[PDB]
């Protein structure tokens, strides 16, 4: 029951949790969605009927009935959060606000050629939440073209005022555009001593770090594990920051872990989605309900289906003697976390999966199935698609990868002498070519996007996008794959897979059942040595030492997520010599601008 | 950090 629609001139009476300041009601709704308690909100827009102090007031509310009394008021905009909704959600707001000054701690001031450039700085910076930028037209001269960066405890501005000839906007780290490097490397037996800006109780360091990530002020963190000596401090997740933006010192200690915010790589990593169960762990919180459940799995589904429930502990029928109906405790707290974490009273705890819809769908797990080297099989590579040509007669043309609901990502060289999209057929989730028949269902390609600069495969820009006529219902058979995040350029991928039907040209011949081969990456420079006749750009990556087709995916698995590191472009020829691929990372800005 | 707010 998503009421996505905002409510004009309406105020929701009472139930306030807190008050923040947002540029729009529309952003208020996002803030409400992402706060652990908020079901609904009331925004106060700029207007005579209200004093300047209360404009941009965004009031986060909760109700046990899940709603509140509506009273009309001028300038009041009110909504419900998206927790209640099936549709995916994003925290990424690209709005520039004209004549708006969003106040905060101003930690840096400089000259910028424009709002956009000011914003790329806000985004590329470790501390930046939102920026304000003074235009030329700005009367006071030495202030002209100053782009000043700010941060707050909450990530939202302490106040908002109208100041003409100025533009404010938010960091785009959550639009997946930041060039800031993510440090995924986690330090066991380590602690950090710097400003502690908040603290939660976490079941492990993974959740700790996830929590660090979506917390606006948290740059790095320390976790005091269950095995920590001081009892009071166990499972305590400490969220830290510093003026440099780095840990002042690495102190050595046992049973504590440290790490960093992943805010940059936010889109390729599970963040709000905690799918593990925690056994003989009980999560202390406020009790919402207690119900009969057959298992901790249905326990969780009850949690997820209960909108106020943030977490649960399931208590199983006792010690295998008892009838198998357990007790499901639906819990909540003030942040979305446990107040206390207790080990050894034999409950099974986890979180609400209602959160997961905030994650990018390319982060969801893939059922284990069977790992057979010889052949691929159902659901194994949900992103890979086969790209078919009608002319002369219908046959496999290329490989492609689903990077979107509406999008395939593939090679440009695949479209050589293709006169229109109208001849293209994209099939999804196909194991066998034999499997395709006249009745087989497929996606029509609405549009082919080839790189402005593309000329030839061995020239660099071999990449293309397909926009589909019709969006994909994701299924264990057909899913997206994540694009490498720019913050990850230094990641070392040790597990990589070329998939496809084996078409690098009509000769060679083709393949029926989808083929899969794990392949080592090879360094550019080492690659440059095997290819003398040709150059190898920073926009190309190699591998080998090759069952894939043209436009086919190079899928690297990192931290339990699949990334599309490269697209098969020209490798001449199975030999030894590695395939040369396009470097997807290097095209991120490009893909994003094209897909939005 | 000294940084000053834009004049009204
Ligand atoms: C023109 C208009 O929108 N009128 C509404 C009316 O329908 C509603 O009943 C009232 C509160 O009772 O608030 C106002
Ligand atoms: C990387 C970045 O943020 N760019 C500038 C930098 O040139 C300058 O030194 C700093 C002043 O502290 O302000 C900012
Ligand atoms: C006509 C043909 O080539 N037969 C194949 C068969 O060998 C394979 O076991 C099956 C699996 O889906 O697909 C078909």
């Amino acid at each position: 029951e998503c009421v996505t629609q905002l409510l004009k001139d309406t105020c929701f009476e009472g139930g306030d949790i807190t008050t923040v300041f947002t540029p729009s009601a529309k952003y208020c709704q996002v803030v409400c969605t992402y706060h652990p308690r908020c079901l609904l909100f009331t925004f106060t827009a700029e207007s005579p009927s209200e004093d300047p102090t209360r404009w941009f007031t965004c009031v986060l509310k909760d109700s046990v009935t899940e709603t509140l009394p509506r009273v009309n008021r001028t300038a009041a905009i009110s909504g419900y959060s998206f927790k209640q909704c099936s549709h995916q959600i994003s925290a990424c707001n690209k709005d520039i606000y004209v004549d708006l000054d969003m106040k905060g701690i101003n930690y840096n001031s400089s000259v910028a050629k424009s709002a956009q450039e000011c914003q790329e700085r806000c985004t590329d910076d470790v501390h930046c939440h939102f920026f304000t930028y003074a235009t030329r037209q700005f009367p006071s001269l030495e202030h002209r073209n100053i782009c000043l960066l700010k941060h707050t405890q909450t990530g939202t501005p302490t106040r908002i005022t109208k100041l003409d000839k100025v533009v404010s906007g938010f960091s785009l780290k959550s639009c997946a555009l930041s060039n800031l490097a993510c440090i995924r490397d986690i330090f066991p037996n380590t602690v950090f001593a710097d400003s502690n800006i908040d603290s939660v109780m976490a079941p492990d360091a993974f959740v700790c770090g996830r929590i660090c990530t979506h917390h606006p002020g948290c740059l790095f963190f320390t976790f005091f594990s269950q095995e920590w000596p001081k009892e009071s401090q166990r499972n305590l997740c400490l969220l830290k920051t510093s003026e440099s933006g780095l840990p002042s010192t690495r102190i050595k200690k046992s049973k504590a872990l440290s790490g960093f915010s992943l805010q940059s790589c936010r889109h390729s990593i599970p963040v709000f989605c905690h799918s593990s169960f925690y056994h003989d762990t009980d999560f202390l919180g406020e009790e919402l309900d207690i119900v009969a459940a057959k298992s901790h799995e249905a326990c969780q589904k009850l949690c997820t289906n209960a909108v106020r429930c943030q977490f649960f502990t399931y208590t199983p029928a006792q010690a295998s003697c008892n009838e198998g109906k357990g007790k499901c405790y639906l819990k909540l707290s003030s942040n979305g976390s446990p107040t206390k974490i207790l080990h050894g009273r034999g409950g099974i705890s986890g979180y609400t999966l209602r959160l997961c819809k905030m994650d990018n769908e390319c982060t969801t797990k893939i059922k284990p199935r069977i790992v057979g080297g010889t052949a691929s099989v159902r659901g194994e590579w949900p992103w890979q698609v086969t790209l078919h040509t009608t002319s002369p007669t219908q046959r496999h043309l290329c490989g492609g990868s689903i990077i979107g609901n509406q999008w395939i990502l593939t090679a440009a060289h695949c479209f050589y002498g293709v006169e229109s999209p109208k001849i293209l057929r994209v099939y999804s989730g196909i194991l066998n070519q034999s499997e395709i028949k006249e009745d087989t269902s497929f996606f029509g390609v609405q549009e082919i996007i080839i790189h402005d600069q593309y000329k030839m495969a061995e020239s660099g820009y071999d990449i293309a996008l397909l926009k589909l006529e019709t969006t994909v219902n994701y299924t264990d058979s057909q899913r997206p794959i994540c694009l490498p995040s720019k913050g990850d350029r230094n990641v070392i991928y040790t597990d990589c897979w070329v998939t496809g039907w084996g078409y690098r040209k009509l000769r060679d011949k083709i393949q029926n059942t989808l083929q899969k081969a794990k392949i080592p990456l090879v360094t550019n420079e080492e690659c440059q040595k095997r290819y003398r006749g040709h150059k190898i750009t920073h926009k190309m990556i190699c591998a080998g030492y090759c069952k894939g087709d043209s436009g086919g995916p190079l899928s690297c698995k990192h931290n339990e997520v699949w990334h599309l590191v490269g697209i098969t472009s020209w490798g001449e020829g199975c030999a030894e010599r590695p395939g040369v691929y396009t470097n997807v990372v290097e095209y991120v800005d490009w893909i994003l601008e094209k897909t939005q | 950090n000294p940084i000053s707010d834009f004049p009204d």
